[PDB]
């Protein structure tokens, strides 16, 4: 008479910033039509 | 009776019976570790010892979990990626600070087989506090953003992890946090034979170098071996041989300290006392370490670590009466092997505190005397409580005192590698006792010229022949018979051989642009004619990018030249100092190196300098080979005089003195052989010569001085 | 702790646990009991 997931194997969230992603990027990709594009891969908070 | 083997195995693994069925050891296939505990004892109740984790939690079924590394559940002023509920082996993670923050340490770290992360701890500091950001070690959680003076920070590890080191660190005066850097440990991380030997010597040898100041060296080594029945003759006899090599290792350093061998169980047993006349004899102490046997404490196989340390207390105590002659000059090094599983006597920590009070340590805000006591602990027993063995071991900055090797065989290899290896033992930037002359490196230069001249400059002893100093203090016209150098406060003058100027030095190479003075590459060495005998008044000073400085900063031998520049000269308001002469008496002047965002403000003030009042571009008179100091922000830094010219720009860290610059020129002359200006302008800056820029020249001219310069 | 026969060996192991610090045979002299906590004045026979 039991199931669910063990309360031991539950990675609780913790990262709840009010502000982040405070970095800098430079557009050096091959310009087309005068428009440069950059594809960033960021990690969303919790 | 033998405990029943009913439901005592482990899922996805196995186990084996040892000590004739009195204990079992779980054997999990490579890539996995026994959970929770490694081994189990056979209680006399008929059942095996309950499965207790690190949080003292009861587990029903044992399982073989994969080797995971601690998760960074706390990181500030930056961002780490990728993020996962758990990190397997050979998993890589990178760190990156925000805008306006400097990243020190290893940016990329990989999870190793020892359940730990490679490289150093990643820290994102802005350099706005009195002390550098303590950072947040992977797996820990720092509480305290304020890094002012007297401020403190607390650390907390995740559930199921044992905190190693200090849980609280206070920003002490002089830009340095008390205790040591925390580190969340698990129950299988251990320490490679190299990690132990490397962190042990780097923490011991340094505590030995200072001892030589200065028969019978003023240092005591207390060898406390645990012979309880919870260790076994296997892990015991191995610990003996482990110590045997240690004594011989210390002997190779040509030092003969006072040893004290003590094996304890239910009651202490002193074999060698420091008060004996044979305590200095390494040979005898070794033979006494051989006569002992694990069978000595079989009848009464107890574990009373308290009485053990108390036995050491009586060896360093005194009638009183004494008050001994030289009690405040003796270093004490207590080394003890133990599983940390004490059960008789209570908390052995109480004794350690009594020892501190007896040696008067940590009882003075101005004189900590922490360098007069080291406590090294080594886990030997099958079940070792990292919590306890840590509470006893000392906590010093950038030093490790807690050790837990994989097995006994590895613990031996730790001391085998020592006997063969002979780390460089140099005393650069060192201070002796402490009349009054705490600046051995300091040198006073005088150049006699027609009419009068008496050019008054200063230098710094960097070797047994060469003395680093300014270059403008001399000229091509000045011969060697007209140049005299005095060191150690000696009345006589030393005869020089040749003054080597920098190949790129040209003070008169800017007159075309209307620039009378040009102190670019303003450095020069002075090779003496006679060899200098180092004493309590004469002693070299650490130079950037040297094997000697690497140890001074307590950094790994694999430290590159670039790493040292980031340590000594960060992108912040560095706290340095220089030597000034007031009323025929040397005195220190604490200043700040403007290497942060206040760098431009300090440089552009070179326009007020005589002759530079009509310079088009101020960046031409202030080459990257300059370190700007002095000013009003953040504090009112003392200015350099004319006689102080050529003086060493030292950075006092880790109780060591590292020269990083050379006094070149100042904006406003505040010294006129009368009184101090007192009304100094807010633009009265002082410029120096960054040694990190003139390395190629120093490394070449000092190739035959055994200073061990790094390649890079 | 607890309360099914607690033999001799049972007490030996439970008394020599790393946690166990003090082991006394006391005699209840006086009982000063209150509302939030009860004082129990014991006398260490040995
Ligand atoms: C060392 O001992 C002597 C005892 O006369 C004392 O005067 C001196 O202050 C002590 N030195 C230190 C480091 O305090």
């Amino acid at each position: 008479d039991e199931d669910i997931i063990a309360e031991e194997n539950i990675v609780s969230r913790s990262e709840f910033p009010e502000s982040w992603l405070w970095n800098v990027e430079d557009l050096k990709e091959p310009p087309k039509n005068g428009i440069s594009t950059k594809l960033m891969n960021i990690f969303l908070k919790d | 009776g033998s405990c029943s083997l009913e439901g005592v195995e482990i899922k996805g693994g196995s186990f084996r019976l040892l000590q004739e069925g009195q204990a079992l050891e779980y054997v999990c296939p490579s890539g996995f570790y026994p959970y929770p505990v490694q081994t189990r004892t056979c209680r006399s109740t008929g059942s095996w010892s309950t499965l207790k984790t690190q949080d003292q939690k009861t587990v029903r079924k044992a399982e073989c979990r994969a080797i995971h590394c601690p998760r960074p559940h706390d990181f500030e002023n930056g961002e780490y990626w990728p993020r996962s509920p758990y990190y397997n082996v050979s998993d890589e993670i990178s760190f990156h600070c925000y805008d306006g923050y400097t990243l020190r340490g290893s940016a990329n770290r990989t999870c190793q087989v020892n359940g730990r992360w490679s490289g150093q701890t990643a820290i994102c500091d802005n350099g706005a506090g009195y002390c550098s950001n303590p950072g947040i070690p992977i797996g820990t959680r720092k509480v305290g953003s304020q890094y002012r003076l007297e401020d403190s920070v607390t650390y907390h590890c995740s559930r199921g992890l044992t905190l190693r080191g200090s849980q609280r660190r206070t920003c002490q005066e002089g830009g340095s946090w008390s205790g040591t850097e925390p580190s969340c440990q698990d129950s299988f991380m251990y320490d490679t034979p190299q990690e132990v030997a490397e962190a042990f010597l780097s923490s011991l040898t340094e505590t030995i170098e200072g001892v030589d100041a200065e028969p019978s060296g003023s240092m005591n080594i207390y060898l406390v071996l645990d012979g309880s029945g919870s260790i076994g003759a296997s892990d015991f006899t191995g610990a003996k041989k482990c110590l045997v090599n240690l004594i011989e290792k210390v002997a190779s350093y040509g030092v003969k300290p006072r040893y004290g061998l003590v094996t304890y169980a239910t009651y202490p047993k002193i074999w060698v006392k420091v008060s004996e006349a044979d305590s200095s004899n390494a040979d005898w102490v070794t033979k006494q370490l051989n006569e002992i046997n694990y069978e000595d404490h079989k009848l009464k196989s107890g574990t009373n670590t308290k009485k053990a340390l108390q036995a050491v207390y009586s060896m360093m105590s005194w009638p009183d009466d004494v008050p001994p002659e030289g009690w405040n000059r003796t270093r004490h090094v207590i080394i003890l092997m133990t599983d940390g599983l004490h059960n008789m006597g209570g908390d052995p920590i109480t004794v350690i505190d009594e020892i501190r009070d007896l040696l008067y340590i940590g009882k003075d805000r101005k004189n900590p005397r922490e360098d007069y006591l080291d406590v090294y602990v080594f886990g030997v027993g099958p079940l070792v409580n990292q919590v306890n063995i840590n509470a006893l071991a000392s906590k010093k900055d950038n030093e490790q005192h807690v050790f837990k090797v994989k097995d006994m065989e590895n613990l031996e290899d730790v001391f085998y590698q020592m006997i063969d290896e002979s780390q460089s033992l140099s005393l650069c930037g060192m201070v002796w006792e402490h009349d009054y002359h705490k600046q051995p490196w300091q040198a006073k230069i005088s150049v006699i010229r027609p009419s009068k001249g008496h050019e008054s400059c200063m230098g710094a002893v960097v070797s047994e022949y060469f003395v680093l100093t300014a270059a403008h203090c001399f000229t091509v016209d000045d011969k060697e018979h007209s140049i005299k150098v005095s060191v150690g406060g000696e009345k006589r003058d030393l005869e020089i051989e040749v003054v080597l100027f920098h190949p790129n030095y040209n003070i008169n190479g800017k007159k075309e642009a209307g620039i009378p003075e040009f102190y670019d590459y303003d450095v020069a060495l002075i090779k003496l004619k006679n060899k200098l005998k180092y004493g309590q008044t004469i002693r070299p000073i650490c130079l950037p990018c040297t094997e000697g400085t690497t140890r001074a900063l307590r950094l790994p031998p694999t430290t590159t030249c670039q790493q040292q520049k980031e340590e000594l000269l960060p992108a912040q308001d560095i706290k340095a100092l220089f030597v000034s002469e007031e009323e025929k008496k040397l005195t220190r002047k604490e200043v700040y190196i403007k290497n942060g965002d206040k760098k431009g403000s300090c440089e552009r003030d070179a326009q007020y300098a005589p002759g530079y009042d009509k310079v088009k571009d101020i960046s031409e008179v202030v080459t990257p080979r300059f370190l700007c100091t002095g000013g009003v922000s953040p504090y009112a830094d003392p200015n350099t005089c004319r006689g102080d010219s050529g003086g060493p720009l030292i950075v006092h860290k880790r109780s060591r003195f590292i020269q990083v610059g050379v006094i070149s020129w100042g904006v406003v002359d505040v010294c006129k052989n009368q009184k101090r200006q007192k009304q100094v302008p807010a633009h009265a800056r002082d410029f120096h010569i960054n040694l990190f820029q003139v390395l190629p020249w120093l490394k070449e001219k000092l190739q035959d001085e055994d200073l061990g310069f790094l390649a890079a | 702790i607890q309360k099914d026969k607690v033999t001799l060996e049972e007490r030996l192991d439970k008394a020599c646990e790393p946690g166990v610090d003090y082991v006394y045979k006391t005699r209840l002299v006086k009982v000063q009991l209150s509302n939030d906590f009860d004082e129990y004045i014991m006398a260490i026979e040995q």
